[PDB]
RNA sequence: AGGAUAAGUGCAUUAUGUUUAUGUGGUGAUUUGCCCUUCUGUAGCCA
RNA sequence: GGCUGUCGUCAGCUCGUGUUGUGAAAUGUUGGGUUAAGUCCCGCAACGAGCGCAACCCUUAUCCUUUGUUGCCAGCGGUCCGGCCGGGAACUCAAAGGAGACUGCCAGUGAUAAACUGGAGGAAGGUGGGGAUGACGUCAAGUCAUCAUGGCCCUUACGACCAGGGCUACACACGUGCUACAAUGGCGCAUACAAAGAGAAGCGACCUCGCGAGAGCAAGCGGACCUCAUAAAGUGCGUCGUAGUCCGGAUUGGAGUCUGCAACUCGACUCCAUGAAGUCGGAAUCGCUAGUAAUCGUGGAUCAGAAUGCCACGGUGAAUACGU
RNA sequence: CUUGAGUCUCGUAGAGGGGGGUAGAAUUCCAGGUGUAGCGGUGAAAUGCGUAGAGAUCUGGAGGAAUACCGGUGGCGAAGGCGGCCCCCUGGACGAAGACUGACGCUCAGGUGCGAAAGCGUGGGGAGCAAACAGGAUUAGAUACCCUGGUAGUCCACGCCGUAAACGAUGUCGACUUGGAGGUUGUGCCCUUGAGGCGUGGCUUCCGGAGCUAACGCGUUAAGUCGACCGCCUGGGGAGUACGGCCGCAAGGUUAAAACUCAAAUGAAUUGACGGGGGCCCGCACAAGCGGUGGAGCAUGUGGUUUAAUUCGAUGCAACGCGA
């Protein structure tokens, strides 16, 4: 991003460009973090099995949103609802709901005793 | 196989022409590499021509060159069931150098006194629908304009294309389902 | 089969290929099968076998816009 | 079991190599033997402790 | 990059050793496949089946594989609390309750992995397919049909059982 | 495989109008030209120049079928056609297109294609 | 497929009691760490006092 | 005049996707098959 | 043991490790689209990294750039008008820093997309032209005969000094390549320009001898200085008609030469006269994308003596690449 | 008693059984009319049929198996078994309300009864196809592969010992265990809104959870949880034969074994290779061409063949202008 990255063939370098893109976009989530999640939030179970596959291997509690072509049982925890869109993704996991922010005041007395704006 | 298109590469001019009708003539006309012969073998038969009538030195040439070549092609294809074939349509590129080709392997067997007069009479012979490649060009084509009936291994292909999205008309195919 | 009546933006050529469905539909549609009475229901008749092949071919479809080929 | 040449097709091309000298001519079999002498026999005299590269220079 | 369990102690039971063909495409390379047990000392469901270029660095995967996915379990006394016959796909084990004064009676590696089981007292006789990659799921199986001590009278035993989550 | 061109040579009946009937198959094509009133007039097939195998029943051997007996009738003083198909074998496309091409109307084309009701067995020495 | 930095080879040749034993190690250092580099210069205008013999100029 | 659901314009070889001769038996890659833990213990085998 | 050929530039293979199955083992390392590419868009248990490939690399192409001889010459002198030399630096020119060109742009194509093709200025566009450049590895593949080497044999020999004979015979078949069968060529006469490199027991101007090749002597040389070298095909004009000719020139008689006492079979080159096979060759069958292919000469490696080859160079220099 | 089962009327689905009735059209034939040379067969092919007029076509008669598409994963029968459509005689199942009986139940050694098919006695019948038998095609042949003529046979009915892949592949029958949906059906309800949904049963099938398998697979019709009661197995080959009892005109059928041989035989699945099953991809490997070896002669290597010996190494691609 500097521009620091130049050599005297351009297309080596713009195609290892790509490639870090699709590197930073792909990795985004653990790439600013301080290590293993806490919890893991899988939103869609259709295509991506992976994602349950593996917080299932480490042992990390899964908060899952599943749809009518997927089971409840095997996680532990469940909004029952459809995998896409904001009908059941943001609408219980936001700032409009009650239960999202009733956990958050429990924090304040826990780690912390002030938090609450960082989360929604 | 391959995995991209290619196309012709450039071709440079000669020290006595900067016409490319000449200098591509001159270079299907090149016989044990040396064109700086060739040359001259071009520019005394135009003379021989243009002496048989005045109006143009190209008279019998380009109308030759029309007759003796070709417009269409025919493979031939079969991996099962029953024998077929394919017709393509080719380049004019290719059209325009089986007919040079054809009049300089004619005229050099055609065995007069000079090389100008052996082209200058075959190219006055094909340019009047009566020399030596006009059968070839004849025969070739009847050919390509006839298979159009046929396509690779058609009696399987007729089911497997619609299985798999496709039309239930009868078409010529590379190789593959129709 | 050709069909008496004529297609779909029609022209001076009756084909099957547009408004046929039921002809020769079991009558020549067959190859070599003998007189059989019972031999057919697994030889022959592979109606619910064939239906998959058609309901994978429908899946797929909306399996390549899910995963974003387009 | 290809092996391909794995060091000879590779050098004096930026890649330098364990001996440096000229010579030419009809002459250059007469310094490359004696080259070889002075690898094998030198080496051997100061065989007392290992050794890493061999560079012979004229 | 998970977590593991571990024991205080050191098993390195090599149970099997076996070579990966493609014979024609890249021809055929000098790699190895490995089965190794890691039990506890009163033993775990640790099992595992890896593979590599040589045979030490194709058992340590192994021995690696034997400790992630998997937890120990435990058992108290030398002996079973259950005449229970162990199935494990067509490898099927028995055991029938004992006494301290026999140890083990068992031969070749098997021996091995019932000591770190705790049913080496209780070891009773195997059937169905008894080669080395099957036969040693003793600490697996039968330690899944398990029973362990826990009542102080018989007529309390089902009892116990029962208000241990009521 | 061709009936008389040339005058004179054979009965006419020149009544401007006929009826073709066509038996299509995979292994040959009958094309088959009659009187209204339902007497032949001329026909070819299409081993008519010695097209044998697959090739035999293709739309171009079915195509020059129909061109060697749309010839003919022209000298029994035929102008019009209708045509009768019988199978869903091929070539049966080529040749309506090859007898309207010939310079007669092509208006009606009925398909009267037979049923057999499978009385016979047919011929197996084999595993299929 | 490497032209660039010298990397280091040897091939052992030794017998013992049951016959010949052999290792052939390849060892690689750098790419363009170790050897020579590309001379960055023409030896042509450098160190030269004086830009001419005559050269028409005088 | 019901051969008039006009193809429900829902349609595509419509349910065996087939056939023109064959050629012996075994054979490559190791003699430490060894480099994760206290106590309850382990690979020739040990804390 | 060392070493190397194959698949193949296949477009994939492997190293560490997790996972799914009881496991053998897969997965990745497989699909679609794209590529020299594990390159790049999409995407499933593959994650991280290396190999093949990309790169650094030497070379070319204009062009910038410096040296200014054993290189060059626009003007100028000696002058037969030759850089041989007084002299000059515009100039190629040699070897090297390199510049320029990146599939970067634009347009089409392509699933958005890598990238291919087209488009353009320019010496030059297809990852600029060329070359380097080829994975793990089965194949009991081939060398014990470069060389290494045990088990294990001779050591008056499975060692070693000396002469002569033979592979290269000739019946033919077979691999490869050479030059012809034509006239795009040969001939006659007249006429032209190279690049590169080899020469310290050597070659080598002049010399005298020689039909030519060469010979012995020798200034000289270190090869941009001197010599191989008249480079040939090609070019100019005329000529030739499928007739073994106006192509090809083998055999053979007979003379002259080289390294060496010693050229007969086994060696190489020059030259005089005559003169055959061969009309583009069947089954089979390969290489090639452009300095290539084709074709003509040249030098060199080798090298006691000598080339039709190989290896590299320069002359003259092509058709097309739809499609699998 | 009903909590098991049995039974009446009412309704409904279906190729169950036994016996009757009936139409159109391809192959095949005859006749007459019209009309001329191939027709047939197949991978491609020949044998075959045909000028004594074939093939095809109009009109009209002949004849027997056969009956589409609807027809489906449907449904029926005791399992195998049942297929044009309809009725008569009658079975067995599927639903619903009124009504009744009230363990009348479960299994089954022995047992009697009972056939897809051909085999097979007699009667009916024969258009097409066919073992055999001939002949073609294929090839080391060619009995397999493939075709053509051509007979018993196929095709009908009963009858004789009932063979088999004679099956919810899974004994019999029943109780219990998250469902959803397909095929198709009683019936309540719907815009009766398309083989649909919901209510409540039905056989019958996809899909997958608890639980099960070695794998495929099963999963409310189990291969789950089980129940009673009967059948059957103890490595393979040799053997579903021998041997014994019995039935059968008659070939046969039926349960079901060893010496001997032998360390296996056998259920499943991975990856390579491979399909001639389906489909995808690449190298100047072809193509798009051009030229070259193979033919001449020569150069040079190979073998053949030869002598005192004409030395080996190497044998498409991976030997032969290569070690050498």
């Amino acid at each position: 991003q500097d521009g620091t990255f130049d050599k005297l063939t351009k297309k080596e370098a713009l195609m290892r460009t790509r490639e870090l893109e699709k590197l930073e976009n792909s990795l985004g989530g653990i790439k600013d973090m301080g290590g293993l999640p806490d919890a893991l939030f899988v939103i869609d179970a259709d295509h991506e099995h992976i994602a349950i596959k593996e917080a299932n291997n480490l042992g990390i509690p899964v908060f899952a949103i599943v749809d009518t072509n997927s089971d409840p049982d095997g996680v532990d925890f469940v909004i029952p609802g459809n995998d896409d869109a904001i009908r059941a993704v943001t609408l219980y996991l936001g700032a409009v709901a009650a239960t999202v922010r009733e956990g958050r005041s429990q924090d304040l007395a826990s780690q912390a005793e002030e938090s609450f704006v960082e989360a929604e | 196989p391959r995995r991209r298109v290619i196309g012709q590469r450039k071709i440079l001019p000669d020290p006595k022409f900067g016409s490319e009708l000449l200098a591509k003539f001159v270079n299907i006309l090149m016989v044990d590499g040396k064109k700086s012969t060739a040359e001259s073998i071009v520019y005394s038969a135009l003379e021989t021509l243009a002496q048989r009538s005045g109006k143009s030195e190209l008279e019998a040439f380009e109308v030759a060159l029309e007759n003796v070549r070709p417009t269409v092609e025919v493979k031939s294809r079969r991996v099962g069931g029953s024998t077929y074939q394919v017709p393509v349509e080719v380049r004019p590129v290719r059209r325009n150098a089986l007919a040079m080709r054809w009049i300089v392997e004619a005229a050099r067997k055609r065995g007069d006194k000079s090389m100008a007069l052996r082209l200058a009479n075959e190219l006055s012979d094909a340019a009047e629908n009566k020399g030596t490649a006009v059968k070839k060009r004849e025969d070739v084509h009847r050919m390509a304009e006839a298979n159009k009936a046929f396509a690779h291994y058609r009696w399987l292909s007729l089911r497997s294309f619609s299985h798999q999205a496709g039309a239930s008309s009868k078409q010529p195919a590379l190789g593959y389902l129709n | 089969p050709v069909i008496k009546v004529r297609e779909n933006e029609p022209f001076d050529v009756a084909l099957r290929r547009f408004k046929r469905s039921c002809e020769k539909a079991g009558v020549l549609a067959e190859v070599r099968r003998r007189e059989f009475y019972e031999k057919p229901t697994t030889e022959r008749k592979r109606a619910k076998a064939s239906a998959v092949k058609r309901h994978a071919k429908k899946l797929a479809r909306e399996n390549a816009r899910r995963t974003r080929l387009y | 079991g290809q092996k391909v040449h794995p060091n000879g097709i590779r050098l004096g091309i930026v890649k330098p190599w364990n001996s440096t000298w000229f010579a030419n001519t009809k002459e250059f079999a007469d310094n490359l033997d004696s080259d070889f002498k002075v690898r094998q026999y030198l080496t051997k005299e100061l065989a007392k402790a290992s050794v890493s590269r061999i560079v012979i220079e004229r | 990059a998970h977590i593991e369990k571990q024991a205080g102690e050191l098993q390195e039971k090599l149970i099997a050793v076996n070579r990966v063909s493609k014979t024609v495409k890249g021809g055929r390379i000098f790699s190895f496949t490995a089965l190794t047990v890691v039990g506890d000392g009163n033993g775990r469901v640790g099992f595992g089946y890896g593979k590599a270029r040589e045979v030490p660095a194709a058992i340590q995967k192994a021995m690696e594989k034997a400790r992630r996915n998997m937890i120990n379990v435990a058992l108290n006394n030398g002996t079973l609390q259950h005449p229970v016959k162990g199935v494990h796909t067509g490898s099927r084990v028995f055991m029938q309750p004992a006494s301290e004064g026999t140890g083990i009676i068992a031969g070749g590696a098997m021996r091995a992995v019932l000591e770190v089981a705790g049913v080496h007292n209780v070891l009773a006789k195997a059937y169905g397919s008894t080669n080395p990659i099957n036969v040693v799921r003793a600490t697996i199986d039968g330690l899944e049909n398990m029973n362990s001590p826990e009542m102080v009278a018989a007529k309390r035993g089902k009892s116990v059982e029962e208000i241990l989550g009521k | 495989a061709k009936a008389p061109i040339r005058a004179r040579k054979r009965v006419r009946k020149q009544v401007s109008d006929g009826v073709a009937h066509i038996h299509a198959s995979f292994n040959n094509t009958i094309v088959t030209i009659t009187d209204r009133q339902g007497n032949a007039l001329g026909w070819a097939t299409a081993g008519g120049s010695g097209f044998r195998g697959s090739r035999k029943s293709t739309p171009f051997a079915a195509q020059v079928a129909a061109e060697r007996c749309a010839d003919a009738v022209k000298e029994y003083g035929i102008k019009n056609l209708e045509v009768m198909v019988k199978g869903p074998g091929p070539g049966r496309e080529s040749t309506i297109r090859a007898l309207n091409a010939a310079g007669f109307r092509i208006t009606n084309i009925t398909d009267v294609t037979p049923i057999p009701h499978n009385g016979c067995r047919p011929p197996k020495k084999r595993r299929v | 497929h490497t032209l660039r930095a010298d990397i280091d080879y040897n091939t052992s040749e030794a017998h013992t009691t049951y016959g010949v034993i052999g290792v052939k190690v390849w060892i690689f250092k750098g790419e363009i760490l170790g050897g020579m580099a590309a001379v960055e210069q023409p030896e042509k205008p450098a160190a030269q006092p004086k830009k001419q013999q005559r050269k028409g100029r005088k």
